[PDB]
């Protein structure tokens, strides 16, 4: 639900990935399969 | 002996009543020790309130027992000291009483003033201007 | 006995929000100030009565 | 591996638990405990009270229930997810014959091997109150696992809000020898290494601090001269104190 | 040997090479030698207040 | 089962990212934090201190603002201040034709990238940077991706004005990163598209925002400059004019190749 | 203690008022009056320094050295610098130049205190650089044994009220602590080509940067073991307070001819 | 009269590790236990309620959940009565949230004698926990109870109800008490341990007072930093009564 | 993980014990009779196959005779060829455990070199080799100087059998007893 956070990414142990949020944070979180990869592009909220 | 607070406040009381009159140093010491070093609040303002009515007939000796204890840590005990002399130097006007208890008549803490008024008052009754200027 | 008595003023001291500065613009003579702080915007405020 | 860390309110559950609930001596309080365990640092981070009773014909038979356990942690889950059940839960009395025989029945409804916690959650004992153990057969077998504590940020800080030497450790020293040799001649008795062994020559020779003593001495001798200069020191500011009260003394002459 | 490049000292009647420095016992001498410095310091400030 | 996995990642948090400005001391370090502000922070729980340095990005705690891991640094692959296309997307032997061209950035590119030995052996050190000047209409740029094709070497497309953000160090920033990650993803084509915002000569001698011009511009003159060198990263510079270049880059050291389309 | 510990913002302590009391600029853009502890109000008080605050105390909990960082990317510092005399032989009149001017006071500024006459303390450099100018900088500090301070000086160029000036302030400072040093500023020009007749507008945001860089500079260095180095492209007019003597007194010449 | 509110170790505990998962953004949730009031309330215990999308009112106590807790609860012996509700917020000294006391009015029609408890984990993390109780004023109770009160006379025949502030207490037993300082096995082994490797480290340790002291007797010679001196005469006294006792 | 579970055969335990007996005197590394002393060699699992060699073996090995050991089992099946490179191995087994008991009740680190040879029954050049090989082998360390004629290697070996194990424990518990006592005592008083 609305309001929610969104995050406009501009980017392309385990796997560490990096989302860029329009409050301008860069945030961890793993890509390990906890997180899919398809729910990654840039350009999208 | 009981671990709760109100039974070791009422332990206190217990030795001014029982050796009230003509003072007794064992009554004494025991107050005294209590009184430094048991940290409760309840405890150390009681324990200072029972040297009052031991010490009745000595009633001289009172501003010098609790000279320290008036500019001592914690205000609980600078009340309890209040009261010492308040029942203790009660109706002979004593002019040490009186100098201990001027200070913490205005001292922040609010229950201290307090106490330091009903305190002047007991020693001073029917003692006039004139008399004593301070009045 | 003045060194415990010295650190408890102290500690009560060290728990702040501090102060904010600002520039008095001008007094009004029903006691209000109108200041501009620099830490946020333009505020109405109430004069001190210790100055 | 295995490296323990053990929630405060795990300790002051069972304390609470064991009166609330009238338990004497001659009857355990059994429970269960929860968390994140198939780490190397095994956390516990809850938990809960088991039903267990035992009866009168032999007190080596007994009742736990397994339904209060399959909607349990499934109500566990709920407040924060990563905070099932792992193993369990004792007070005492403790290390029974049917103690070692809750691990069979917890295998069932465990997801490694049942971590057992016996705990002397009344506070009675004296030292540690948990007796910790690795839950394995072969009988009540029993290897001990040493480890309390570890918790959150914001439970350290009101643990602090609610509470607000070589000798004592010589003593333990000695009580342990001592029941040590006790074993032993009993050991004998009913009979008709190596660690013991580390424990008398290393030690024959403030008896190992000796050997130590010839490099000791003289940095010794260094942090005696340095309390020295402070001797001195404490003197220089006795002398200001002094003429404090040699001032006053003068000031009032004049007047 | 003179300017201490060489760990040792020639024993001469045997006409044999051997070791004088088993390593430094001075390692600590510096530390120590600061010390005196800040005691003999002390001694003086301490008299000129006693008079 | 994955449905009721979503909710379990919902109480298994992310933590934000900062960057270390520097080390003070075991105890206390200088962090920045991406959501702006600096903090000295000290360390907590589940680290190593083998993988901190200074200038590596590092995790830090919501509610505690500590290190609680610490994170390799990263590049960051983009599409918006630098858009990277390994290889070319047209061949160098089938533009042929355009011969005269193709054969001037075979000899100055090619061949170092492939044999740094033989520059090595003389003693005078591989080409710098590379001019194309003359018209961007003509099939420059096809030059410019065909290149890149046959080195196998990074192509990095550079918009100038992107490289202008008016934030602070945000432009210090991706100089930074385009250079580091051309070091790595050696060989690189770094290519600047229409050089005269990055690289002016002033407007008028006056400003406007023609001082951002000279932020940057100081920045490449200074990696140049500096103790890295040029000679598996190269940088090739476009402009149609060679009129709103800067005297610094026509000077020899800077540019010291130019190429015309003839 | 413990009330005072991490996590901490970082402020900078701007002059004490009274005693027990200091004002601060916290980093962020509020600004708060604060105590200062009784141990820290004698003998480690300085009039501005670099502080630890603490997020909801508003009390002095540390003291820091100064290299308290900004949002501009931090500056360079290379102790040996690898230029070192790469270029020479027939850059006789440049080489004998930065010689006598650049690496003298910091082996003894001693010596030109005792002739009276001012040691440089700031030069300005002008002529091509990349081509004999920076090589003979580098080397000199290498070759004295001072830090090398890259600093970058068209990067004052942040687009925000003063991070920049707070920067400055700690560079300056921190090279007075680390002496022998230089402070090398690529390209002055760019953040002190301003106003000569009504010309070079839209440079307000500097103007604050350069008030702060000319207090620090001239108010340090009376005797010289810390240098400023001037680098400009060619050349390029500086607002009239460099350029009189008590700074930039060394004007030097790279030869046409 | 009116309440004083004793909460027990693991009560404040459960109260703090609750909060602070569930953040502002928040969760929501029971309190339980009883009491024989003026002058003595107790919390016992607590729980969580489980997260829901319409931050923390009324709409947020599950009712299931809760009867279902509670049941489970009373089946090992620690259920008992809501005592009130606590939760986490963005802390207000008049109210934490405006959603904390609509819920707290619903439950007013039911008890009289039900409070409203949460701590603030923004504000916690100073090192000192920032905790507040309020409940609403009743009527015919803090009238009857504490010239007379004018004040609060006009308030209470006014408004009917308004916050007031409820006292921080803690309860514990003597058995929690002895057992926590005996791990705050650890320590006792612990401190041999510490005590051996303190004397491998006492090389830099020595060296870093010598420069302390350096530093100490010039400070003295300047001012001619007195009290310092004594702190750091006392101090030193102290490590060397240390030092020697490792050896 | 044969035995306690059982499901046996009569021709697997025939095989086993026979086969441990013959192992048993091919190779060892721990010592060579103590473990079968607490290691069923015919504890009930079979006795058949002449299991008298194992006792054999313990005699053998205390009078390290060569008649011994041919008539410890047969000739050529106490050969193998294995005892060829064994003797040597298992004879300083023997010697190391008999001194390791014997010495001090302490257990210290310190052995005469000359009473390693007069116990072991070796020639002064042999000796020198089999302990050159002994220290090779670990379960020793911290350096024994082959001039000083000190062998003065680290005590940290496992120690055979329950029996003499608990009288040398006895003494030792005393021992480390009294030290700690004595040092609590004067703490106590003062």
């Amino acid at each position: 639900q609305l309001p929610y956070l969104v995050a406009n990414v501009v980017e392309v142990v385990g796997k560490a990935a990096v989302v860029k949020t329009s409050s301008r944070q860069t945030v961890f979180l793993p890509m390990v399969g906890l997180v899919d990869p398809d729910k990654l592009k840039p350009n999208d909220l | 002996a009981s671990d709760e607070s109100l039974l070791r406040y009422g332990g206190a009381f217990t030795i001014a009543l029982a050796y009230a009159g003509t003072g007794n140093n064992s009554a004494v010491k025991r107050l005294l020790h209590v009184a430094v070093s048991d940290s409760n609040d309840d405890v150390r303002r009681a324990a200072v309130i029972a040297l009052g009515f031991v010490l009745l007939r000595d009633y001289t000796t009172v501003p010098r027992i609790v000279q320290l204890l008036s500019k001592s840590h914690n205000a609980h005990v600078r009340c309890g000291t209040a009261f010492a002399l308040g029942i203790a130097c009660a109706g002979k006007g004593l002019q040490s009483a009186i100098d201990v208890l001027d200070p913490l008549t205005k001292d922040p803490v609010d229950f201290v003033r307090q106490a330091a008024m009903i305190a002047l008052s007991m020693i001073l009754i029917q003692q006039t201007e004139k008399l004593n200027p301070q009045v | 006995n003045d060194k415990v008595r010295f650190i408890k003023d102290e500690l009560r001291l060290l728990q702040e929000p501090g102060s904010y500065v600002g520039e008095v613009i001008k007094i009004v003579s029903d006691k209000k100030v109108l200041v501009k702080v620099q830490p946020e915007g333009k505020y109405i405020v109430d004069v001190a009565k210790d100055i | 591996h295995e490296k323990v860390t053990i929630a405060p309110l795990v300790l002051l559950s069972a304390l609470d638990h064991y009166e609330r609930t009238q338990t004497k001596e001659n009857k355990r309080c059994v429970g269960v405990i929860l968390g994140d365990a198939n780490s190397s640092t095994i956390r516990v981070t809850n938990s809960f009270a088991l039903p267990f009773e035992e009866d009168e014909k032999n007190s080596d038979v007994w009742f736990l229930d397994h339904n209060y356990i399959e909607n349990m942690n499934e109500m566990c889950k709920k407040i924060n997810a990563k905070e099932k059940l792992i193993g369990w839960y004792h007070s005492g009395p403790k290390l029974r014959a049917s103690d070692l025989k809750i691990n069979e029945l917890f295998k069932k409804y465990t997801q490694n091997n049942p971590l057992l916690l016996i705990v002397d959650v009344k506070q009675q004992g004296v030292g540690l109150p948990t007796d910790a153990y690795v839950a394995i057969e072969q009988e009540k077998t029993f290897l001990h696992l040493p480890c309390t504590i570890e918790a959150e940020e914001a439970e350290e800080i009101g643990v602090e809000h609610l509470l607000r030497i070589r000798l004592t450790n010589q003593l333990k020293s000695l009580k342990g020898l001592q029941s040590k040799l006790k074993d032993v001649v009993e050991y004998l008795d009913k009979v008709i290494h190596t660690i013991l062994g580390k424990l008398q020559d290393v030690f024959n020779l403030n008896n190992l601090q000796k050997a130590l003593t010839v490099k000791t001495n003289d940095e010794l001798m260094v942090i005696y001269i340095s309390n020295l200069v402070r001797s001195i020191i404490a003197f220089d500011d006795l002398i200001e104190n002094k003429i404090q009260n040699k001032k006053i003394q003068e000031q009032r002459v004049k007047d | 040997i003179l300017d201490k490049i060489f760990y040792g000292v020639l024993d001469q009647g045997n006409g044999w090479l051997y070791v004088y420095e088993t390593p430094n016992q001075d390692a600590t001498y510096d530390s120590a030698l600061e010390l005196v410095g800040q005691l003999n310091k002390v001694v003086d400030q301490l008299f000129e207040k006693a008079s | 089962d994955k449905t009721e996995n979503d909710i379990k990642a919902l109480q298994s948090i992310g933590q934000l990212i900062g960057e270390v400005m520097k080390e003070l001391s075991e105890e206390k370090y200088i962090v920045k934090a991406s959501s702006g502000p600096r903090y000295i922070v000290g360390v907590r729980n589940s680290v190593d201190r083998s993988k901190l340095k200074k200038g590596v990005r590092v995790t830090l705690d919501i509610t505690t603002l500590t290190i609680m891991r610490i994170l390799p640094r990263e590049t960051d692959p983009l599409v918006y201040n630098m858009t990277s296309f390994e290889q070319g997307e047209i061949t160098f032997d089938g533009i042929g034709g355009l011969t005269e061209q193709i054969r001037e950035l075979r000899e100055v590119i090619e061949l170092p990238l492939k044999n740094p030995e033989i520059f090595q052996r003389v003693g005078i050190k591989p080409p710098k940077g590379v001019l194309l000047y003359g018209p961007p209409g003509t099939g420059k740029t096809l030059l410019a991706k065909a290149v890149a094709a046959t080195i196998g070497a990074n192509f990095i497309f550079s918009p100038a004005s992107g490289i202008v953000d008016k934030y602070i160090g945000e432009s210090a920033r991706i100089i930074r990163e385009m250079f580091a990650y051309a070091k790595e993803h050696e060989p690189c084509i770094i290519f600047m598209d229409e050089v005269d915002a990055i690289g002016g000569r002033r407007f008028s001698e006056g400003t406007s925002a023609d001082r951002e011009i000279q932020r940057t511009l100081m920045e490449l003159l200074t990696q140049m400059d500096g103790f890295d060198n040029l000679g598996q990263t190269k940088i090739i510079m476009a402009t149609n004019r060679p009129d709103t270049l800067d005297p610094a880059l026509l000077r020899p050291g800077r540019l010291d190749r130019k190429v015309e389309i003839p | 203690k413990r009330i005072q510990s991490v996590p901490l913002v970082i402020g900078q302590f701007l002059e004490p008022i009274d005693q027990n009391t200091g004002i601060v600029s916290s980093t962020t853009g509020m600004s708060y009056v604060v105590r200062i502890l009784s141990t820290l109000d004698r003998e480690l008080l300085k009039p501005s320094m670099s502080v630890a605050l603490h997020r909801h105390s508003n009390a002095l909990v540390d003291i820091l050295p100064p290299d308290s960082d900004s949002s501009i990317s931090v500056m360079g510092e290379n102790e040996k610098p690898d230029v070192t005399y790469a270029d020479v032989g027939g850059l006789d009149m440049q080489k004998q130049e930065i010689r006598e001017a650049v690496e003298l006071p910091l082996v003894q500024a001693d010596l030109y205190e005792q002739i009276g006459i001012d040691p440089p303390r700031g030069v300005l450099l002008y002529g091509p650089p990349g081509t004999g100018k920076t090589m003979l900088v580098k080397a000199v500090a290498n070759s004295t044994k001072a830090a090398f301070i890259r600093v970058n000086g068209s990067e004052f160029v942040h687009k925000y009220l003063g991070e920049g000036p707070r920067m400055v302030r700690d560079v300056f400072r921190l090279a007075r602590e680390n002496a022998p040093s230089i402070i090398f500023i690529d390209e002055v020009d760019s953040i002190a080509t301003k106003r000569f007749d009504a010309q070079t507008g839209s440079d307000r945001e500097v103007q604050r940067i350069l008030i702060e860089l000319l207090t620090q500079m001239d108010g340090f260095d009376q005797s010289t073991n810390v240098k400023v180095i001037m680098a400009t492209n060619r050349a390029d007019t500086l607002d009239p307070a460099l350029l009189r003597p008590g700074r930039l007194d060394r004007k030097i010449e790279f030869p046409s001819l | 009269t009116k309440e004083t509110v004793y909460i027990s170790s693991i009560a404040l505990l459960k109260m703090l590790k609750h909060g602070r998962a569930g953040v502002p953004m928040e969760v929501m949730g029971l309190m339980l236990g009883e009491f024989v009031d003026d002058y003595t309330v107790n919390v016992v215990d607590v729980f969580a309620m489980p997260q829901s999308g319409t931050g923390v009112s009324v709409e947020a106590v599950d009712d299931v959940f809760q009867a279902k807790m509670m049941d489970m609860l009373k089946q090992t012996g620690r259920d008992q009565m809501v005592v009130g509700w606590y939760h986490s917020h963005p802390g207000f000294g008049c109210w934490l949230s405006s959603v904390d006391v609509n819920t707290q009015k619903s439950f007013e029609q039911l008890n009289s004698r039900a409070v409203a408890v949460v701590v603030d984990p923004i504000q916690s993390v100073k090192g000192k926990v920032v905790i507040d109780a309020f409940r609403l004023i009743d009527t015919g109770a803090l009238i009857n109870n504490l010239l007379n009160k004018a004040n609060i006379q006009a308030l209470i025949h006014g408004l009917n109800r308004h916050y007031y502030s409820l006292n921080i207490d803690y309860h514990k037993t003597a058995k929690e008490t002895k057992m926590l300082m005996n791990l705050h096995y650890e320590e006792k082994e612990e401190s041999n341990l510490a005590a051996t490797k303190s004397m491998v480290k006492i090389a830099e340790q020595y060296s870093k007072r010598i420069e302390e002291e350096k530093e100490l007797t010039e400070e003295e010679l300047k001012t001619r930093p007195k009290k310092h001196l004594s702190e750091t005469a006392d101090e030193t006294l102290e490590n060397n009564i240390v030092s020697v006792l490792t050896a | 993980t044969l035995e306690p579970s059982t499901s046996i055969t009569l021709a697997e335990r025939q095989q086993l014990a026979y086969d441990l007996s013959i192992s048993a005197l091919l190779g060892d590394k721990i010592y060579n009779f103590g473990e079968l002393l607490h290691h069923p060699i015919m504890e009930t699992i079979v006795n058949d196959s002449n299991y008298d060699w194992l006792f054999q073996l313990l005699n053998a090995l205390t009078v390290g005779d060569f008649d011994k050991f041919d008539s410890l089992i047969k000739v050529q099946i106490s050969k193998i060829p294995i005892l060829a490179q064994h003797e040597s191995f298992l004879r300083q087994k023997i010697c190391l455990m008999t001194l390791i008991e014997t010495v001090f009740v302490k257990n210290i680190r310190m052995l005469s070199f000359e009473d390693i040879s007069k116990a072991t029954h070796l020639p002064k050049d042999n000796v020198e080799h089999l302990v050159m090989r002994a220290i090779s082998l670990g379960l020793l360390k911290g350096s024994i100087d082959q001039v000083n004629e000190l062998v003065t290697i680290s005590w940290v070996q496992p120690r055979i059998i329950s029996g003499d194990q608990i009288t040398k424990m006895k003494d030792r518990l005393v021992e480390w007893n009294d030290q700690v006592e004595k040092l609590g005592k004067k703490m106590e008083a003062r």
